C-alpha cells in the first residue's frame, strides 16, 4: 500500500545522493601528482618462514606490540607465533572446524575466534595457572562467522552470516547491539582507529560503514559488483581500501562520500582477496587468489612491486601495528614476513 | 525483559517496608519474606546498589525520626524522651540487621566499611552528642542530676546510667 | 499490514531513514581529500619503514 | 487473586501455598495474571477453593524454587528436559534460556558416549614442544608424539621434527549445528578442499 | 507457635517436625529467628499455625542432617550445589565451608567427565630412565615414552634419548574455587614468557 | 582521629634510626684497606652442563651434602641432579605451573616447590617404598609464593604475594607464625645461617629481617628503591647481599643496621637478579639477567671475574656449602657447574 | 574500632612499636663490621677453591 | 606401579607372551644399540609396562631401618 511512497522516496533520495556524490566528485590529485614522491622499485626478502601451519592460513591479526600474531588455520588450530624468533608461544586446538577468523585483543590477553560453527570463541590466553582456558564461547549467531574484532576486552563486534553483524557483551554473551540492514552475508569487518564506526562488507557489494554506540548506518558505500573480500581502514580513521572478486579494489573516503581511487590492472583479472595500508597509507598491499601478492602504491594507482615466493593463494595479508614488515598468510601452510 | 526494573520494584517495596519496620509495628509483613528477599538481592548482587539504598535509607530514618524527638526532648523529660527514642532507634538496627546478615559478613567487609549497624550508631552520634545543642542540654541535664546528688538525696541513677552507657 | 511481503514497511522505512542522512553528511571535494592523504602519506614516508630501509640493528626481523 | 496473599494453588493435584510476591517477579509469567482478577479466568476447584493449573507437580518444584529465589537445582534425578516444558508454560524466558544452557551441557558430556572425539595436530620442534605440552588447553587430551626425523634444520631443533596430536570430545555446549545453508560458506568450502 | 518442644517447619509446604536444641544449633541461622521470639512474621497456614517458609523441601533434608546429625552426608541423587544454595539461606558457616571442601573433592576425585588433565614432558637419558620411571610420583600417570634422535656417541647414550611424558587426573583450573588472577602474577608472568 | 600522632611518633622514630645509623656511620675500611691485595682474575671453567630441561629454569638450591642440588624449570618440573655424574636423581612432574623456588630440606629428605597455585608442595624425596611421593599440599597461601626455605622438617616459612611470610607447621598444614607487615608482594627470602633471623625482600625496596620466634619485623633495611629480587647471607649470618631492579648490589651488615658496600656498574643496566656468596664469602658472584653473571670482590668492589656462556639470562645462583663450585640455573634451560 | 578511618590506628601503632626495640638494639661502627668481614674472608680464603686453582685431582668436578 | 623391561628383539616374544598376571602392557619403543644400527646386539627394545593398586599411604605402617637408609643413598649415588 504506502510502499509506492518509500519506494519513489527512497529512488529520489540516491538520485539525491548521485547528483551530491557527482558534484563532490573533483579529478583526484593522487593520480595526478605521479611526479611527485617516486616510489620506484620496491624489492623485500623473507626472513621469517615460519612453518608451524600443516592447512591452509585462512586469517591473521598481528599483536599491539608486532611481535605477537595470531594465525589461524582451518584445521582447528590457532598459532601465536613469536615473529622474532620463528617460536610458537601458544598452538592453540579448537574444538570448531574450519575457523576463519582470528581477532587479537587490545591487550593480549584475550583472542577470538570464528568458524563454521556459529560460535565466536573468546579464549583467554593467560590464567593463573598459565594453560589456555576458553574465556567465553559467544553464542548467538544466526550465520557462520567471517570475520571478528575486539572494541574493548569486554565488548566484540563481528560479522556473521544471515545479514548479522550485531555487537557482543563478552561477559554475558548477549550481543548487546543487533545491526542490521545488509541483503547477503557479512564476510568483512573493519575497525576504524577512532574506534566508533565498523565497515561492514556484505554479499550484496555495498560497504555499510556502522556507528557502533546504537543501530544506525552512517554510510552505504558502493562501487564494487561483486561481494566485498577484505576492507582495510586507513590509520588517518577517514577512508578504507576495499578489495572483492572483481580484480578492482577500491578506496572509498569518508569526507568525499564516494570512491576515491581505483585500483585495477589489466595484468591481474584475480580478485583482490586481502587489503592492508601501510604505515605511512602510501603503499597498498594487496593478496591475490594468483599464487602470489602485489603492492600498489595507493597515491599513484599502479603496481609498486611484486611479493613472490608462494605457491598457493595468499588468503590474508598483516602489517606490523608500527610497520616494519608485512606476514603473508597463504594456503601453502606458510607464512612469510617479508621485511 | 529488564532484570534492573524488577529489582527497584521491589526494592521500593524494600524501603517503604525497612520504613515501617524501623519505625516499629508488629503487623508489617512477614519477616521471612524480607529475609529471603535481602539474601537474593545480595547472592546475586543487586545488594551493592541496596546497600547504597540501605545507608541513604538510614540516614533519613534518622533525619525523619531523629529532629522530631529531639524537638520533643527539649520540650520536655530530656532524658526520658531520648531514652525511649533510643531504645526504638535500637531495636529498629537490631532488626534491620536481622534482615539482612549476608551484606555485613562479606560486602561490608569487601567495601573496608564497617558494619551498617555501627554505621547507624554513627549517624546516631552526628545527630545526637556531637550536635552543640543537644549535647549541651544532655550536659546540663548530667550536671543538675549529679550536682543534685552531690548535695546528697537520692538521683535517677539508672537514666545517668543509661546516657552514659549510650556515650561509651 | 504483515501480510505485505511479511510486513515490508519496517524494512523499507528504515532504507528510507538511512538514505536521509548520506547527504546531510559533509560533502569535501576528491581533490582536496587526496591532498589531505599525500600530505599526509608524504610527511609519514620517513616513518615508513617500507618506504625507508632501516639498519639491521634497529629492525626485531634482522637483530 | 485479591485474597489471601499466600494463594493457595492446586498444581497438579498439590496445594501449593505461595505468596503473591515471588509469582510477581517476573510478570511475563501465567501465574502473575493469577495473582490479580481478571474475568476470562474460570478454571477453579470448588472442592478447596483453590483455582486449578492441569499441570504436574513433578517439575512444578524446580520452577518455583527459580522463581522463589532466582535460582533452580534440578535433582540428579528429575529430567532437565520437564522442567524445561513445565517451564513454557508459565512462559518465563530468561530460566528457560537458562534450562537450555543446562541441557545443552548436560547432552554435550553425553555425546561423549557416542563414539565422537575432536582430533586435532600441533607441530613442535624440540624447545618449545613441553611448553605447548604443559600449558595446552584445558579439556582436551594429549594422545601421540612422533618424531619425524629432518633434513631442512637437520633433525632435531627443526621445527618440523615433531607432530604432537591431540583430543577431546565432541561437544554441543552452547548448542549443536548439522548445516548451514548460507551459500558462501558453502563456496568456502568446496574452494579450501583443493 | 513461636516456642514449641517440636515445631513443624511447612519447608516447601511440607512438614519438617524439628527440635528446639538442634535448631539453636547456629545463633546467625534464619531457625534461630524462628526460636527466639519478637513476632514480626504474619506467615503460616490458615488452618493449622505451622510456619510456611517458602523454600525448597527437598535440600532441607540434608540441610537438618547435618544440623540434627552433626555431620553431612549428602544424599547421591541431590546435586550439592544446592545444598550449598539452601545452606545460604539458614545461614550455617561451618556447613558452608564443609560442602565447598566437599564440591572441592568431588570435582578433585571426579571432573574427568570434562576431561580436565594436566600433562608434562620429562626428558630423561636411557640410562637412569628406569629409574625416575620406576619411581615415578604417585597419582600419576605414565602416558607416552618418545624416543628423540641424535648424532652424538653414534647416537645413543646423549644425555636426551627420550622424553617421557605423563599426566595427571586432577586440574589446577577450580574444583569450585582456585588461585585467582591477579596484576604481579600477569607481571611475572609476562616476563617468563619472553 | 589518632592517625597523626602516631604518624608523627613513627616519623620521630625512623628519624632516630636514621640518626642512630649515620652516627655509627664510619669509614668503610674494605676500599680503604685496599693494601690487602685483590682477588685478582679467577676465572670458573664449566666442568658440568646439566642440560636436562627444556623449559626455562628459575630455581637452582644446592642440597645441605653439596653434591644434590634440586632445580625447578618453568613448565612444572622438579629435576634433583646428581652433579658429580650429571644422573638426575628424580624428576618430578609437579601439579604446580609457573614453578619459581625450590629449598631443600636440612635432612635432604623433603623438597619444597611453590608456583602461581598458592600451594607449597612438599615432596618426599624418599617413602618407604622409593618412589617420590607429596608429603604435604600445605594450602591456604592468600597469594602465590615466591621463595621458601625448611626452618625445620615440620616448620617453613613461604615468602608469598600479599606481604605475608607466614611459618607453616607442616605436620598440621596449617601457616603457625604469621609475619605480616610487608607492603608488597615479598618475592625474595634469606635464611642466615643461624637460621633464627630472615630478611625477606619485597617489591617495596625493603628488606625486613624477621625474628622467627617472636615474629615482628627485628631490623627493616633500606636503600633500595627497586623491588628486591634475591638476598644472600653473608656466611657468618651478620651481614647479606641485596639485588634488586637496579645494577647496584647493596651489601648491607645487621650491626651497623645499614648497607655497608655498593657493587655498581654504570656500564651495565640490567638488574641483579641473583646473589651468591662463596665459602669464604669474599666472592660477590653478581647474577645479571641479561644472558650471563658476574662476580665482585666483596670486600673490595672491583670485578673478580665473569662467568659468561649462557644465551639467556641466568635466573639463579646457587653455591656449593664447601663453595667448591657454583651453579647456574639459567634461562638457556641449563644448569652450568663452573669449579 | 572503626571509626577512626577503618582501623588505620593499628598499623602506625605497630609501626611504632616495632621501631621502638629498632631504636633499642645495639649499634656498631661500620669499620668494626667491615674489619670482621675481611678477617673472617682472609682466614677462610685458602679454603675457598674458587680463589686457588684447584689441582686435577680432589674435586669431584674434573673427577 | 610402572616398570621398564628391557628386551632384546629376538627375546620380545617372551616376556610379553609370558606378561604377568594382574599386570598391564601400556608402551613398546625401539632404541639403537651399539652394533650393526641398533638390533641383532643385545637389546632392540624398551617394554614399559604398568600394574595398578590399591592406594594407601606409604611408610604407614613402615619406618626404613639405618641400614636400609645407608644402602639408599649409596644407590642413589
Amino acid at each position: 500500500s504506502e510502499l509506492d511512497q518509500l519506494r519513489q522516496e527512497a529512488e529520489q533520495l540516491k538520485n539525491q545522493i548521485r547528483d551530491a556524490r557527482k558534484a563532490c566528485a573533483d579529478a583526484t590529485l593522487s593520480q595526478i601528482t605521479n611526479n611527485i614522491d617516486p616510489v620506484g622499485r620496491i624489492q623485500m626478502r623473507t626472513r621469517r618462514t615460519l612453518r608451524g601451519h600443516l592447512a591452509k592460513i585462512y586469517a591473521m591479526h598481528w599483536g599491539t606490540d608486532s611481535r605477537l600474531l595470531v594465525s589461524a588455520s582451518q584445521d582447528g588450530k590457532l598459532i601465536i607465533w613469536d615473529s622474532y624468533t620463528t617460536n610458537k608461544v601458544h598452538a592453540i586446538p579448537l574444538r570448531s572446524s574450519w575457523v576463519m577468523t582470528c581477532a587479537y585483543a587490545p591487550s593480549g590477553n584475550y583472542v577470538a575466534c570464528g568458524g563454521l560453527d556459529n560460535i565466536c570463541s573468546i579464549y583467554n590466553l593467560k590464567t593463573r595457572e598459565g594453560n589456555v582456558r576458553v574465556s567465553r564461547e559467544l553464542a548467538g549467531h544466526t550465520g557462520y562467522l567471517s570475520c571478528c574484532r575486539f572494541l574493548d576486552d569486554n565488548q566484540i563486534v563481528t560479522s556473521s552470516g544471515d545479514t548479522t553483524c550485531a555487537l557482543w557483551d563478552i561477559e554475558t554473551g548477549q550481543q548487546t547491539t543487533t545491526f542490521t540492514g545488509h541483503t547477503g552475508d557479512v564476510m568483512s569487518l573493519s575497525l576504524a582507529p577512532d574506534t566508533r564506526l565498523f565497515v561492514s562488507g556484505a554479499c550484496d557489494a555495498s560497504a555499510k560503514l556502522w556507528d557502533v554506540r546504537e543501530g544506525m548506518c552512517r554510510q552505504t558505500f558502493t562501487g564494487h559488483e561483486s561481494d566485498i573480500n577484505a576492507i582495510c581502514f586507513f590509520p588517518n580513521g577517514n577512508a578504507f581500501a576495499t578489495g572483492s572478486d572483481d580484480a578492482t579494489c577500491r578506496l572509498f573516503d569518508l569526507r568525499a562520500d564516494q570512491e576515491l581511487m581505483t585500483y585495477s590492472h589489466d595484468n591481474i583479472i584475480c580478485g583482490i582477496t586481502s587489503v592492508s595500508f601501510s604505515k605511512s597509507g602510501r603503499l597498498l598491499l594487496a593478496g591475490y587468489d594468483d599464487f602470489n601478492c602485489n603492492v600498489w602504491d595507493a597515491l599513484k594507482a599502479d603496481r609498486a612491486g611484486v611479493l613472490a615466493g608462494h605457491d598457493n593463494r595468499v588468503s590474508c595479508l598483516g602489517v606490523t601495528d608500527d610497520g616494519m614488515a608485512v606476514a603473508t598468510g597463504s594456503w601453502d601452510s606458510f607464512l612469510k614476513i617479508w621485511n | 525483559t529488564m532484570d534492573e526494573k524488577y529489582v527497584n520494584s521491589i526494592w521500593d517495596l524494600l524501603k517503604n517496608a525497612i520504613q515501617e519496620i524501623q519505625r516499629k509495628n508488629n503487623s508489617g509483613l512477614s519477616f521471612e519474606e524480607l529475609y529471603r528477599n535481602a539474601y537474593t538481592m545480595v547472592l546475586h548482587k543487586h545488594g551493592e546498589k541496596l546497600y547504597t539504598g540501605l545507608r541513604e535509607v538510614v540516614t533519613e530514618h534518622l533525619i525523619n525520626k531523629v529532629r522530631e524527638d529531639v524537638l520533643n526532648s527539649l520540650n520536655n523529660n530530656f532524658l526520658q524522651t531520648l531514652n525511649q527514642a533510643w531504645n526504638d532507634h535500637q531495636t529498629a538496627m537490631v532488626m534491620i540487621r536481622d534482615i539482612l546478615m549476608y551484606m555485613d559478613r562479606v560486602y561490608v567487609q569487601q567495601n573496608n566499611v564497617e558494619n551498617v549497624y555501627n554505621l547507624g550508631l554513627i549517624i546516631f552520634r552526628d545527630q545526637v552528642v556531637r550536635y552543640g545543642c543537644i549535647r549541651d542540654h544532655l550536659r546540663q541535664t548530667l550536671l543538675d542530676m549529679i550536682a543534685r546528688e552531690r548535695k546528697g538525696e537520692v538521683v535517677d541513677r539508672g537514666a545517668i546510667r543509661n546516657a552514659c552507657q549510650m556515650l561509651m | 499490514m504483515a501480510s505485505n511481503n511479511t510486513a515490508s514497511i519496517a524494512q523499507a522505512r528504515k532504507l528510507v531513514e538511512q538514505l536521509k542522512m548520506e547527504a546531510n553528511i559533509d560533502r569535501i571535494k576528491v581533490s582536496k581529500a587526496a591532498a589531505d592523504l599525500m600530505a599526509y602519506c608524504e610527511a609519514h614516508a620517513k616513518e615508513d619503514p617500507l618506504l625507508t630501509p632501516v639498519p639491521a640493528s634497529e629492525n626485531p626481523f634482522r637483530e | 487473586g485479591s485474597v489471601s496473599k499466600w494463594v493457595r494453588l492446586n498444581v497438579g493435584g498439590t496445594y501449593f501455598l505461595t505468596t503473591r510476591q515471588t509469582l510477581c517477579r517476573d510478570p511475563k509469567s501465567f501465574l502473575y495474571r493469577l495473582c490479580q482478577a481478571d474475568p476470562d479466568l474460570d478454571s477453579d476447584k470448588d472442592e478447596t477453593g483453590a483455582y486449578l493449573i492441569d499441570r504436574d507437580p513433578t517439575y512444578f518444584g524446580p520452577v518455583l524454587n527459580y522463581l522463589r529465589h532466582g535460582k533452580l537445582v534440578i535433582n540428579k534425578d528429575l529430567a532437565e528436559e520437564g522442567v524445561l516444558e513445565e517451564a513454557e508454560f508459565y512462559n518465563i524466558t530468561s530460566l528457560i534460556k537458562l534450562v537450555k544452557d543446562k541441557i545443552r551441557e548436560r547432552d554435550s558430556k553425553t555425546s561423549q558416549v557416542p563414539v565422537k572425539h575432536v582430533y586435532r595436530v600441533l607441530q613442535c620442534q624440540e624447545e618449545e614442544l613441553t611448553q605447548m605440552v604443559s600449558t595446552m588447553s584445558d579439556g582436551w587430551k594429549f594422545e601421540q608424539l612422533v618424531s619425524i626425523g629432518s633434513s631442512y634444520n637437520y633433525g632435531n631443533e627443526d621445527q618440523a621434527e615433531f607432530l604432537c596430536v591431540v583430543s577431546k570430545e565432541l561437544h554441543n555446549t552452547p548448542y549443536g549445528t548439522a548445516s548451514e545453508p548460507s551459500e558462501k560458506a558453502k563456496i568456502l568450502q568446496e574452494r579450501g578442499s583443493r
